[PDB]
């Protein structure tokens, strides 16, 4: 359903945050958009290694 | 008496993959990775046409039945039903159709 | 770190790295200031430079080809492919040597606090394999405030230390 | 550790820039936090990290400097900014405020 | 969705205790964040007085730390203040709020964010 | 390393870091087990993140257009023109990176490993500067052994190494 | 480095990395002209590489299409932009990265000197922490200039500076 | 180094997934080595480095684990597979071999 | 491509020592691996009982150590085993194997990746 | 430090390949120069940093090695280069000039 929202890019399931460089969402895209990736995470790391004792 | 030197843990079991080892249990991670839609067409600075049961071939021609959304003034984008059932109402070729459909896909 | 320094902490919740004193006043877990927010700073700028460096213009990657164009629409794909194979590998790779380039920069943090303090207490403490320090003397809140500070003076407990230290 | 943040008094009209400068004596924090009292209320924090917008803050309020000096900047301003505003540093287990800068219109 | 109030009495005798205390709804305060007491007397700055840790640590500040306490109620959301030896200079605006910010995983007690309502406190017979 | 132990050693055949002991019962080309090991796993990922991260789909690279498409072919060429440049460009650049980024790793191994070493004969052991240590006391087959395998212990023989220390 | 050497020299103009004695003879910012040649060769191979690796054919990247061919438009259009994203990203990253590794190898070989430094003078000198050494004889400028070289012999001056040492 | 190998003897019919563990009495190593013995015959490595697969073994064989704990894995259980199984650590000069685990049909 | 078979007198006398040899095939044994002995005792698990290097470095069981001895033939490509004090425990089925893996360049003796054919060695009279 | 070239003296027709050769006593530089002195002239830098040509110079002079050995190769020789020519070392703080090679048609 076409909804009053605002959003930079478009998906044709739904809006998508841009704030992240990637997406996985879909390939074909509108409007400014991530960079679509064949990945299921991309996960950087910013905190140390976790070994409690 | 000691004074030790040491470093942060917590209760968090997050794993991130470096290029050395893999499954690696960290502290905080962040994901750069987009996986979820709010489901919803937004508006890309404008609000995109909508078409409903109606093509691009019919909703140009004046389609009969379509007859409630000709009043709508520039968008920016066109919103399709995957199988519009009303297009063409008379059967025929529309030439260069996929090429009126970039010309008119933002006005 | 996981070499000499082979447990993590989970009672110091103010910063990344800090210290734990043992004292007749009693125990605690500090946290070193200056090194925490300095490594906030980097990896925020990480993040940042990771992030935002990405500028995109409006596009539509989708086209629209009929049943007499098909070399067009293969050649589309093979743009699209192309790009997302270059992103996928590129951004893959990259997050694997960032994550173990800021795996190695929380290393030589902890490092270089380990040395930090080290160079301060020359030889009015031993090192003792685990990651600590025991004095040969009496470091109260005072002297313990001043090693977490910096300001450390070797020369007032140098003989104190010093006839300790020969006594065993 | 002594703080201290100039000018003490100020008048300005509507729409003038003002800029409120908060000098440390030990510079180990790059970092700065700025507080907005109006009489007979609780402070306000407004900027934090000595950049850092907080929420609900509105955007002519901005941040900047680092080490010693680090400064307010208010853009266009407003007849409800009448109140004083304080700089403060939290240096290792110690949270230090700098006397005030009232603004009046 | 954080909300502090304080209670206590607003006249205080001199040379005696001075009790108050700080209720918090919306949040657990044994288990995330730190909670302090900041005062202020009439035409002066802020003073922080001290903070408690959602784990049980007591900072405070150095000038008050001989006559001031700070303790929790692990079993509802209060954390109280005991003032010793409370002359007229002690007569001020007193606040208690929740200091604490988490970026990365990491809760830093640099500021406080959010804060009570002020309770006045007069030393006076 | 090429810096303090500037030679390698080719009589040790069993792993890429390890000891060399003289003593009265005979000398021997050792070799660090557990740091070769792990020295091996993470090669072994970096290799193999390098090259399974590269997920190709099919493709016929390869377009024929006629004599009245020549922008076509243009385009064509200049698709094909620039992907080979950001994949021979990103390959080569990538190749040399990691290069410096392992002989960095190896160089780490091997200092980690001395100092190891180092860190538990306080003083019971003199540095000679080639990577080398000279004990002051009797190391036998057994306190060699202690030594590679991480459990020397300090005490025991830190009387009669002292006593050898002060004798010289 | 801006750790334990925390202020650079003006004065010395010959490479970058070098020592200051101060003798009895007089005092003098000399060079370590090995390190700085080493660094030197190490840059302009990096700089050569990032540049010399880009290879590029001859190619028109401009095209013209009439009215009624958009879709080549456009894709010719993503073509570019996507090149141009592609190339923007990278380089930046690139740029970042590698000013991140040149830092870290000038901090390297500043700390590298101060360690091989620190080796031949193993008890004739003290450290004092700003990244200076105290010695505890009389180092006269044959002296001064086989620290230098690499070649300072400690048995030479190790009575001597024993005594010293042992005297505070 | 003690090495410890659960179950001793098993009974299985065609098809089952069976599963061997492996314990070891010290860490340092993450490999371990499975071999599988029939009667009046040598041992034949099956699983090395504690995940390699040998050349000439059947794929239905697998094994996991790391630090203390190993595990061999047979998916699709046949006929012939009627036989001892070993696992196996060499740790500084020593060879460990643990003790079998018999398998019928 | 590697064949190995072993030598060696089936029965032993008490108290006396034991000769077993190994031959090689398809391979160079005073060039590139490394070649053990594994016994087995019947009903028991495999024990390894020493090894020799491509160098002439031999390794032996520590338990077996004082009356082993593991000798190369750097003439044609035999290596043989000299077990002495032989007990009836001694009775077992003697093995000879190739150790060694080759992985980046570098050669581990982990593990036994080839095998003899096994001689039973019985201690009887 | 001691510097030996080699060979002394040298008769090359037009358009031959010559090489000399240099050689020095500590190998702390990875760089050499090289002079060509025409009689009654001052010496002209034709190669510095054991690789690097001069501003002016022809390029058919070249330089190579590195080390212990360095070498300075003419390719096409023109009647022109009769001149002596030398290998000179900068190490600590010393410039050591090696014995000269004669050049003749
Ligand atoms: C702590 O360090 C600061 C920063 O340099 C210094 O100015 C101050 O004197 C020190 N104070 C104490 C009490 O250690
Ligand atoms: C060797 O190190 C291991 C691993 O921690 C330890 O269990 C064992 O006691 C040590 N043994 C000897 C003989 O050094
Ligand atoms: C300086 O070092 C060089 C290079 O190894 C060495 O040959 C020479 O003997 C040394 N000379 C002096 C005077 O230190």
């Amino acid at each position: 359903p076409m909804d009053e929202c605002d959003a930079k890019c478009q998906t044709p399931q739904g809006a998508i945050n841009s704030s992240l460089p990637f997406q996985n969402v879909h390939p074909v895209t509108i409007g400014e958009c991530p960079k679509y990736v064949r990945s299921a995470k991309l996960r950087m790391v910013t905190g140390l290694r976790n070994i409690p004792s | 008496d000691t004074i030790c030197i040491g470093y942060h843990a917590n209760n968090s079991t997050d794993t991130v993959d470096t290029v050395l080892e893999k499954n690696v249990t960290v502290t905080h991670s962040v994901n750069l990775l987009e996986d979820s839609h709010n489901g919803k067409l937004c508006r890309l600075g404008i609000a995109p046409l909508q078409l409903g049961n109606c093509s691009v071939a019919g909703w140009i021609l004046g389609n009969p039945e379509c007859e409630l959304l000709i009043s709508r003034e520039s968008w920016s984008y066109i919103v399709e039903k995957p199988n519009p059932e009303n297009g063409t109402c008379y059967p025929g070729h529309f030439a260069d159709y996929e090429e009126l459909r970039e010309q008119l896909s933002s006005v | 770190i996981a070499g000499f320094i082979e447990g993590g902490w989970t009672g110091m919740v103010d910063g990344w790295y800090g210290y734990h004193h043992q004292n007749e006043q009693g125990s605690g877990y500090a946290a070193d200031q200056k090194s925490t927010q300095n490594a906030i700073n980097g990896i925020t700028n990480k993040v940042n430079s990771v992030i935002e460096k990405m500028n995109t213009q409006f596009t539509a990657v989708g086209k629209e080809f009929n049943k007499l164009e098909r070399r067009m629409e293969n050649l589309n794909k093979k743009v699209d492919d192309g790009f997302i194979d270059i992103w996928t590998y590129n951004a893959e790779l990259l997050v694997l040597l960032e994550n173990e380039r800021t795996l190695d920069f929380h290393d030589s943090n902890v490092k270089n606090l380990y040395e930090k303090v080290k160079s301060q207490l020359k030889n009015n403490a031993k090192e003792i394999g685990n990651g600590c320090f025991e004095f040969y003397h009496k470091c109260n809140d005072e002297c313990m405030e001043s090693v977490k500070n910096g300001t450390y003076d070797y020369p007032k407990y140098s003989e104190e230390s010093k006839l300790n230290r020969e006594k065993i | 550790i002594q703080m201290t943040q100039s000018p003490s008094t100020l008048s300005a009209s509507v729409g003038d820039r003002v800029t409120i400068t908060c000098r440390a004596s030990q510079s180990i924090s790059n970092w700065m936090a700025w507080y907005q009292q109006k009489p007979g209320k609780a402070p306000k924090l407004l900027i934090y990290k000595a950049s850092t917008l907080e929420s609900g803050v509105p955007s002519r309020f901005s941040g900047g400097g680092s080490g010693p000096e680090f400064t307010l900047t208010i853009s266009s301003l407003q007849p409800d900014d009448s109140a004083t505003y304080y700089c403060q540093q939290y240096n290792s287990y110690m949270y230090t405020f700098g006397q005030g800068t009232k603004v009046e219109i | 969705q954080v909300q502090l109030q304080e209670s206590g009495p607003g006249l205080v005798k001199p040379s005696e205790t001075l009790s108050l205390t700080c209720a918090v709804s919306g949040n657990s305060i044994s288990s995330e964040y730190y909670w302090a007491w900041i005062r202020q007397p009439p035409g002066m700055p802020p003073e922080w007085v001290g903070t408690i840790y959602h784990t049980g640590n007591t900072y405070y500040n150095p000038s008050l730390k001989s006559r001031t306490t700070i303790s929790m109620d692990t079993s509802k959301n209060q954390f109280s203040l005991r003032l010793r030896s409370v002359t007229a200079a002690d007569s001020a605006v007193y606040y208690c709020a929740r200091a604490g910010v988490t970026i990365f995983g990491l809760t830093l007690p640099n500021y406080f964010h959010h804060w009570g309502q002020g309770t006045l406190v007069t030393v006076s017979s």
